[PDB]
RNA sequence: CAGAAGAAGCACCGGCUAACUCCGUGCCAGCAGCCGCGGUAAUACGGAGGGUGCAAGCGUUAAUCGGAAUUACUGGGCGUAA
RNA sequence: ACGGUCCAGACUCCUACGGGAGGCAGCAGUGGGGAAUAUUGCACAAUGGGCGCAAGCCUGAUGCAGCCAUGCCGCGUGUAU
RNA sequence: AAUUGAAGAGUUUGAUCAUGGCUCAGAUUGAACGCUGGCGGCAGGCCUAACACAUGCAAGUCGAACGGUAACAGGAAGAAG
C-alpha cells in the first residue's frame, strides 16, 4: 500500500527534494553531488520505510542530474498522494473541543489544506482570537484558543522554525475567585495554512503547544 | 426586465389580491393573504405618507407586471396626453396587449398571456406582434394564432375567463378566439380598487 | 540561406579565454562558404551564468573557447554543464596558443580529467607559443600554415614528416574516439579500412549531433590562425535546425497538450523571445529566435504566454557593427523586432489564431540580498522606477522595499551582479544611495530581575509589577497576582495592554522584548480619579522604570549550519566559521566528504555561499536553519543602538 | 428543428427614508449626507436569516439646475435677530 | 492658402560635411499625458463633390462594418399546476 | 389641438416661537470608478497635451486644346522558322 507519509514528513521531502535540485545546478564538484544524492536517497527511503516501484523510479528521477522540475512537480503529486489528510472533526466534537466558546463556527477547510496541514489553526479578527485544532501524540484531538497580536513583525516563527511576519499569541490559565490569570506566549505565524507548510516536523509544534501550557 | 420572483408574496405585502394566480382554488387556501411576507411579517407598522403613495404605485405595477422604467415613461404621457392623468394612465395600461390578451380570456393570467404574445401566438389586425407594450387601437381585431388555436391552455384560459366579469369594452368570440376593442375602458368600467391620485402624488412628488 | 545552410551558434568560456576575440575574428572573416552562421555571445564571468542559460536554451551549436596556457577552468565546468543540462551540440576550440606556456594537449588532458568529455583533437598545432605557424588537420591530414599575420593567406602544404608520425597516431585516435559512438566507423577502424574523409566528417558530426563526442580544434585569434578552420568545423559539424531535435511547447488552452514545433517555413508561425534591450536610436530591442513559420515586417503577432496582441513594426537583422531591416523571418533564423511593448523575454510569439506556448526559461532566486538607502527622497523616486526598469530587463534581480523598516532590499544572483545594478543606477539614473548588508532582526532581552512601581497621577493609576528574566525561547509570560482588589478588575486588561504595547516597541534600539515574565502584584487605585488610560500609562511607565534596572539587552539569531566540504578544504572553513564568530559543534566524515556542524550568527552569514565556494573552490555546500536567540557582544549593541536612536 | 433548455445582479432596512431581527465586537474594530451610533443585551459596526427598492444593471464620485422666497423682477428684509 | 511658395526660428532626419528633407487640430494608428474616450476595416452600391462630350476616373466626403452597458428604447431569462 | 401649473424634511432649546446657515429627498451628464452583465434597434465615444508623431490613405481629371509616343494592345507593311 501507499506510505502514509505525515504531512509534515512530505513538507520535510519537498525541502530536500528543492535542494538536491538545487545541488545540482549550484555544484559544480560531481564528488559533492554524489555525496547528496545518496544522502537524499537515503532520507528519503527512511521516510517512505519500505519503497515501492513509484517510489523507486522518482527516487531514480530525483538522483538523476537531469532531473527537472517539473519532473519534481509530477514526483511531488505522487508522493501527495501517499500523504493522508489532516481529519476534520464532527461539528458536534467541535463544540466538545470549545465548550467554552458558545456556537463556534469552523470555516471550510481545502481537503488539499487538509493533506498538507499537519495542524488546523482559524482566526476570529472581531475576537482577535485564533483558534489551533490538532491531534496529540495518543491522536486525541487538542483546542487551543489563543489572543493574536494586531500588530505583525517579521521574525523567525517558533512553530515552523522558519522565519516569517508573526504575532505574539497568549494562550490564558483558568482564572480563579482571586481573578489571578496567567497568559503565557510567543509569537507565531499569522497565516496557519503557511505555517503548515512551513513546519516539518510535528515534534517542534508539540513542543510548541507545550511551551504555551 | 421581468420579475420571475414568487406571485403570491406580492399580493401579501400589497394585503389584496394581484390575480396572479389562475384562481382556479381561492387565494386564501394558496396563502396566507393576510400576513405580509416575511418573518416580521406578521407585525403591521403603521403607514408613513411616502409609504402610502408607494405601495398604491406598486399595486398598479404588480397587476400589469410593468416596470418602473415603462411605468414612470407611461406617467409623462398620461401628463401630456389633455384630460384626466390618473384615468389617463389607467387606460394605457389597459391598452397593453398583454392585458387585453387577459381580458379576452386567451390567457388565464397577464403571465401566461406574455408567454402567448411573446411567443407570437398572438396576432393583431392579421400581423404577429410579440411586443406585450404594444397598445390596442379601438376597432383592433386580436385573434390567435391557428397554430396556437390548438394549445390546451388557450381554451382553459377561456374558461376560466368565463368565471370571471367580461369586460364591455372588449368583445370577444369563443371559437373564433377573435376579440375586437370597441372602445377604450372608461375609468368606471376599471376597477375602483386602484387609486389614481395617489400615483400621480408619488410621481410629482 | 536555407534551413540547411543555416547555423545558429553560441560562443562560450571561461573568463579572459578570448572569447569576444574569437567572435570579432570570426565576423571579421565572414556568412561562410554559403551557409548562414548566426553567433549569440555568452558571458564568461560566473555572474552571468543567467544569461549563458538563456542563450544556450535558444542555441542549436556552441563553441567552447579555452585558454591554451589554463585549459578547463571553473567557469568552463559550470558552462559545460549548463550546456550539458540543454543538450546543446559544442565544439572545442583551443585559443592564446601564441600565449607563452601554451600547451594544447594538457588543454585536452584538462577535458578528459575535469569535465570526463569524450572529446578528441581534429587538428594538431605545430609549434607553441611565438613558434606556433601552422595547424594540422587530421580528418584531411593535411598541414595549413599561415604566412600571414591577417591569416588571411593559408598555405596547404604536406604534413611535416617530424609531425607525420604525430599526426597519424592522433588520427587514429580520432577515429577511435568517433568509432565508439559509430557501428560503420568502429568496423572500419578495427577493420584497419581506409575511412575517407567524407565519411569521417559524417562520422563526426553525427557524434557532435548526439553531444556524443566534442571535436577539439586549436588556435590563436590574436594571431588570427585557426579561426577560419574552426569556422569550417562550425558548418561541418554542428547541426542546423532541421538537424537538431524540434522544440516542445503547449497549448494555452491545454497545457497537458504538447505541441512540438518543427522548423518549417510553412507551418504555423511560432517563436520564443530570449533577449530584450533598450536602444537609443530604435528603442525597446526585443530578440527572438522563430522555431517555425515566418513573420513579416508590420505584420500582427500574439504573445501566447500573456494573451495579448502585438504589433512588429520593423524587423532588423544584426550584421556585426552594421545592421539590416529585413522584410521577413523565417524559421530557424534569429533577429530582432520593433514595436513589441508588451514581449518580454521568455514570451512565446505565435500567429493570431494560434496558441502555442513554448517552454519558458526558468529564472533562479536570488542567493544575495542587499539594502539600499537613497540620499534624498528624490532619489528613491529614481531608484524606484530605476529598478522596475532593471527588474523588467533582469527578472533574476528583485527589488522590494520592507514594510517594516522602509529599507530597500535587493536581491542578486552576485555580488558583481547587484553591484553593476546599483552602479547603473548611479550612472544611468544619476541615483545617489548607499547599499549594506540588510539589518537583521533583533529582539530585546531582560537579564536580571527586578521589582518596579509605576505610578500616574483626578487621573490616577499606581501598579507594582516584577520583572522576571524567562528561559531562551520560553517566550512572554504575564501573571496576575493582584489579591483583594488592590486594582479593579476592569483595569487589569489596560495594564495588560500597556505593558504589551511598550514590549513591542521595546526598551534599547526599539526592537521587541521576548523572553520575559511580567508579575502584577501590587498597586493602587481611586475611585473618583482611576481611568483606563491612566492604568495602561502607569504599565508603561513601570516597563521604561524596569528597562533601568533590569539590564536589558539585545538578541541576535544563531543559524544551526551544516557545511559538507572535501576533507582538504575542511581547514580554511574551520578558520572562515571562526572567524564569523561561529562555534563549531562537530565534524563528521561522510563518504569522500567531510560534514562540520556549527553555530553562527545570521548577521555573519550574509555572503558565505561566495566565501564557502572561494574557499572550496567551488566543492563545498551548506545547509542554516534557526536555532535561537543569543545575546550580542556589547561592541556591536552599541553601534545597533546608536544606529536606532540616530546616534 | 431541438430543448426550459443557454441567460440576475446591485444598493439599502435608527430618523429623514419603503424595508428587522439574531449573532459576533465592545468608544475597539468600525460607520456617517445630516442628526449622530460604538464603553458587554448595537434594528446604526461586521456577518447571517428575513425584507425593501431597482434591474442588465445597481451603487459611488464629479458636475449643473431645483428644493433655496437663501440676492426675493416674478417674490425678502433693516426698533431688539445681519 | 491643412496635404502650395519664400524667409526666420525651434525640433526631427539625411549627408560624400559642401548642402539638403519634413509638419495627422484630414482617416486609421503609435508614444506621451490623463480618472477616462474606438479599427493602421469595407465600398464608392446610394447621396453629394471635382474633372470629362460621354464612358469613366478620383472622393478616409459619405454609405456601411468593428470596438465600448456610455446613453435611450424594446425584449428575454420560462408559464400554469 | 399646439395646454395640465407650483409638495417638503432633519439640525441651535430643558422646552418654545422666530430668525438663520448647514444637510437630504428630484432631474440631468461626452461622464469616471466599484460590483455585476442575455439579446436587439438607435445614438454617442480625447472634455486632458493647439503635446510629439513611425506607416498607409484623404486631389485629381481631361487625348474632343497640343507636340508626342514611355508603355502596351492591335493594325498595316516588310523581312523571317
Ligand atoms: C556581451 C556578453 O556576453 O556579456 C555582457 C552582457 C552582460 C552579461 C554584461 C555584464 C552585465 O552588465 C550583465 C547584467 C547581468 C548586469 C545586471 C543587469 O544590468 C542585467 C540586465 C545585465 C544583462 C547582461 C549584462 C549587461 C556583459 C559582459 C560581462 C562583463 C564582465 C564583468 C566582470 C563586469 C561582457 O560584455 O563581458
Ligand atoms: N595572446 C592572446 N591573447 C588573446 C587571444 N585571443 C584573445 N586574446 C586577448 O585576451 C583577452 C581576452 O578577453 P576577451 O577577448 O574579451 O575574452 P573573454 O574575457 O573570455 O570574454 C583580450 O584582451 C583579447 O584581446 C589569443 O589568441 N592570444
Ligand atoms: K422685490
Ligand atoms: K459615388
Ligand atoms: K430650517
Ligand atoms: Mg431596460
Ligand atoms: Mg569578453
Ligand atoms: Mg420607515
Ligand atoms: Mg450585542
Ligand atoms: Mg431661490
Ligand atoms: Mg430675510
Ligand atoms: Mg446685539
Ligand atoms: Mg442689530
Ligand atoms: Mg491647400
Ligand atoms: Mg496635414
Ligand atoms: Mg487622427
Ligand atoms: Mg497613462
Ligand atoms: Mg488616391
Ligand atoms: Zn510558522
Amino acid at each position: 500500500m501507499k506510505t502514509m507519509i505525515y504531512p509534515h514528513q512530505y513538507n520535510y521531502i519537498r525541502s530536500v527534494i528543492l535542494r538536491l535540485k538545487n545541488v545540482y545546478k549550484t555544484v559544480n564538484d560531481k564528488e559533492t553531488v554524489k555525496v547528496i544524492q545518496s544522502e537524499t536517497y537515503n532520507d528519503i527511503n527512511e521516510i517512505f520505510g519500505h519503497i515501492d516501484d513509484d517510489i523507486e523510479e522518482s527516487l531514480k528521477v530525483l538522483m538523476n542530474i537531469r532531473l527537472s522540475n517539473k519532473e519534481i512537480e509530477a514526483i511531488l503529486n505522487k508522493f501527495l498522494e501517499y500523504v493522508v489528510p489532516f481529519e476534520l472533526p464532527s461539528p458536534q466534537k467541535l463544540q466538545k473541543v470549545f465548550k467554552k466558546v458558545k456556537k463556534i463556527k469552523i470555516p471550510q477547510f481545502e481537503e488539499y489544506d487538509l493533506k498538507v496541514s499537519s495542524f488546523v489553526g482559524w482566526n476570529e479578527l472581531a475576537s482577535n482570537r485564533k483558534y489551533i485544532i490538532y491531534y496529540d501524540e495518543k491522536k486525541q484531538l487538542k483546542g487551543l484558543y489563543g489572543e493574536i497580536s494586531n500588530q505583525v513583525v517579521k521574525g523567525f516563527c517558533t512553530i515552523c522554525n522558519k522565519e516569517s511576519n508573526v504575532s505574539l499569541f497568549m494562550k490564558k490559565s483558568k482564572t480563579n475567585s482571586d481573578g489571578q490569570y496567567v497568559k503565557k506566549g510567543d509569537y507565531i505565524c499569522r497565516d496557519s495554512i503557511h505555517c503548515n507548510k512551513q513546519l516539518t516536523d510535528i515534534n517542534q509544534f508539540y513542543n510548541f503547544i507545550d511551551k504555551l501550557d | 426586465a421581468r420579475y420571475l420572483g414568487p406571485k403570491l408574496k406580492l399580493s401579501r405585502r400589497e394585503g389584496t389580491d394581484l390575480f396572479l394566480k389562475s384562481g382556479v382554488r381561492a387565494i386564501d387556501t394558496k396563502c396566507k393573504i393576510e400576513q405580509a411576507p416575511g418573518q416580521h411579517g406578521a407585525r403591521k407598522p403603521r403607514l408613513s405618507d411616502y409609504g402610502v403613495q408607494l405601495r398604491e404605485k406598486q399595486k398598479v405595477r404588480r397587476i400589469y407586471g410593468v416596470l418602473e422604467r415603462q411605468f414612470r415613461n407611461y406617467y409623462k404621457e398620461a401628463a401630456r396626453l389633455k384630460g384626466n392623468t390618473g384615468e389617463n394612465l389607467l387606460a394605457l395600461l389597459e391598452g397593453r396587449l398583454d392585458n387585453v390578451v387577459y381580458r379576452m380570456g386567451f390567457g388565464a393570467t397577464r403571465a401566461e398571456a406574455r408567454q402567448l404574445v411573446s411567443h407570437k401566438a398572438i396576432m393583431v389586425n392579421g400581423r404577429v406582434v410579440n411586443i406585450a407594450s404594444y397598445q390596442v387601437s379601438p376597432n383592433d381585431v386580436v385573434s390567435i394564432r391557428e397554430k396556437a388555436k390548438k394549445q390546451s391552455r388557450v381554451k382553459a384560459a377561456l374558461e376560466l375567463a368565463e368565471q370571471r366579469e367580461k369586460p364591455t369594452w372588449l368583445e370577444v368570440d369563443a371559437g373564433k378566439m377573435e376579440g375586437t376593442f370597441k372602445r377604450k375602458p372608461e375609468r368606471s368600467d376599471l376597477s375602483a380598487d386602484i387609486n389614481e391620485h395617489l400615483i400621480v402624488e408619488l410621481y410629482s412628488k | 540561406f536555407s534551413l540547411e545552410k543555416t547555423r545558429n551558434i553560441g560562443i562560450m568560456a571561461h573568463i579572459d579565454a578570448g572569447k569576444t576575440t574569437t567572435t570579432e575574428r570570426i565576423l571579421y572573416y565572414t556568412a561562410w562558404e554559403g551557409h548562414r552562421v548566426n553567433i549569440i555571445d555568452t558571458p564568461g564571468h560566473v555572474d552571468f551564468t543567467v544569461e549563458v542559460e538563456r542563450s544556450l536554451r535558444v542555441l542549436d551549436g556552441a563553441v567552447t573557447v579555452l585558454d591554451a596556457q589554463s585549459g578547463v577552468e571553473p567557469q568552463t565546468e559550470t558552462v559545460w554543464r549548463q550546456a550539458t543540462t540543454y543538450g546543446v551540440p559544442r565544439i572545442v576550440f583551443v585559443n592564446k596558443m601564441d600565449k607563452l606556456g601554451a600547451n594544447f594537449e594538457y588543454s585536452v588532458s584538462t577535458l578528459h580529467d575535469r569535465l570526463q568529455a569524450n572529446a578528441a583533437p581534429i587538428q594538431l598545432p605545430i609549434g607553441a607559443e611565438d613558434e606556433f605557424e601552422a595547424i594540422i588537420d587530421l580528418v584531411e591530414m593535411k598541414c595549413f600554415k599561415y604566412t600571414n599575420d591577417l591569416g588571411t593567406e593559408i598555405e596547404e602544404i604536406e604534413i611535416p614528416e617530424d609531425h607525420l608520425d604525430r599526426a597519424e597516431e592522433a588520427r587514429a585516435s580520432l577515429i577511435e574516439a568517433v568509432a565508439e559512438t559509430s557501428d560503420e566507423l568502429m568496423e572500419k577502424y578495427l577493420g584497419d579500412e581506409e575511412i575517407s574523409v567524407s565519411e569521417l566528417k559524417e562520422a563526426i558530426r553525427q557524434a557532435t549531433t548526439n553531444v556524443e563526442f566534442y571535436p577539439v580544434l586549436c588556435g590563436t585569434a590574436f594571431k588570427n590562425k585557426g579561426v577560419q578552420l574552426m569556422l569550417d568545423a562550425v558548418i561541418d559539424y554542428l547541426p542546423s535546425p532541421l538537424d537538431v531535435k524540434p522544440i516542445i511547447g503547449h497549448r494555452a488552452s491545454n497545457p497537458e497538450e504538447e505541441v512540438i514545433a518543427k522548423a518549417d517555413d510553412s507551418a504555423e508561425f511560432a517563436a520564443l523571445a530570449f533577449k530584450v534591450m533598450t536602444d537609443p536610436y530604435v528603442g525597446k530591442l526585443t530578440f527572438f529566435r522563430v522555431y517555425s513559420g515566418t513573420m513579416t515586417s508590420g505584420s500582427y503577432v500574439k504573445n501566447s504566454t500573456k494573451g495579448k496582441r502585438e504589433r512588429v513594426g520593423r524587423l532588423l537583422q544584426m550584421h556585426a557593427n552594421s545592421r539590416q531591416e529585413i522584410d521577413t523571418v523565417y524559421s530557424g533564423d534569429i533577429a530582432a523586432a520593433v514595436g513589441l511593448k508588451d514581449t518580454g523575454t521568455g514570451d512565446t510569439l505565435c500567429g493570431e489564431k494560434n496558441d502555442i506556448i513554448l517552454e519558458s526559461m526558468e529564472f533562479p532566486e536570488p542567493v544575495i540580498h542587499l539594502s539600499v538607502e537613497p540620499k534624498s527622497k528624490a532619489d528613491q523616486d529614481k531608484m524606484t522606477q530605476a529598478l522596475v526598469k532593471l527588474q523588467e530587463e533582469d527578472p533574476t534581480f528583485h527589488a522590494h522595499t520592507d514594510e517594516e523598516t522602509g529599507q530597500v532590499i535587493i536581491g542578486g544572483m552576485g555580488e558583481l551582479h547587484l553591484d553593476i545594478l546599483v552602479d547603473r543606477m548611479k550612472k544611468e539614473f544619476n541615483v545617489e544611495c548607499n547599499v549594506g548588508a540588510p539589518m537583521v532582526s533583533y529582539r530585546e532581552t531582560f537579564k536580571s530581575s527586578a521589582q518596579v512601581q509605576g505610578k500616574f497621577s483626578g487621573q490616577y493609576g499606581d501598579v507594582h509589577i516584577e520583572f522576571t528574566p524567562n528561559e531562551t525561547g520560553a517566550g512572554f509570560e504575564f501573571e496576575n497576582a493582584i489579591v483583594g482588589g488592590v486594582v479593579p478588575r476592569e483595569y487589569i486588561p489596560s495594564v495588560e495592554a500597556g505593558l504589551k504595547d511598550a514590549m513591542e516597541n521595546g526598551v534599547l534600539a526599539g526592537y521587541p522584548l521576548i523572553d520575559v515574565k511580567a508579575k502584577l502584584y501590587d498597586g493602587s487605585y481611586h475611585d473618583v480619579d482611576s481611568s483606563e488610560m491612566a492604568f495602561k500609562i502607569a504599565a508603561s511607565l513601570a516597563l521604561k522604570e524596569a528597562a533601568k534596572k533590569c539590564d536589558p539587552v539585545i538578541l541576535e539569531p544563531m543559524m544551526k549550519v551544516t557545511i559538507e566540504m572535501p576533507e582538504e578544504y575542511m581547514g580554511d572553513i574551520m578558520g572562515d566559521v571562526t572567524s564569523r564568530r561561529g562555534r563549531v559543534d562537530g565534524m563528521e566524515p561522510r563518504g569522500n566528504a567531510q560534514v562540520v556542524n556549527a553555530y553562527v550568527p545570521l548577521s555573519e552569514m550574509f555572503g558565505y555561499a561566495t566565501s564557502l565556494r572561494s574557499n572550496t573552490q567551488g566543492r563545498g555546500t551548506y545547509t542554516m536553519y534557526f536555532d535561537h536567540y543569543a545575546e550580542v557582544p556589547k561592541s556591536i549593541a552599541e553601534d545597533i543602538i546608536k544606529k536606532n536612536k540616530g546616534e
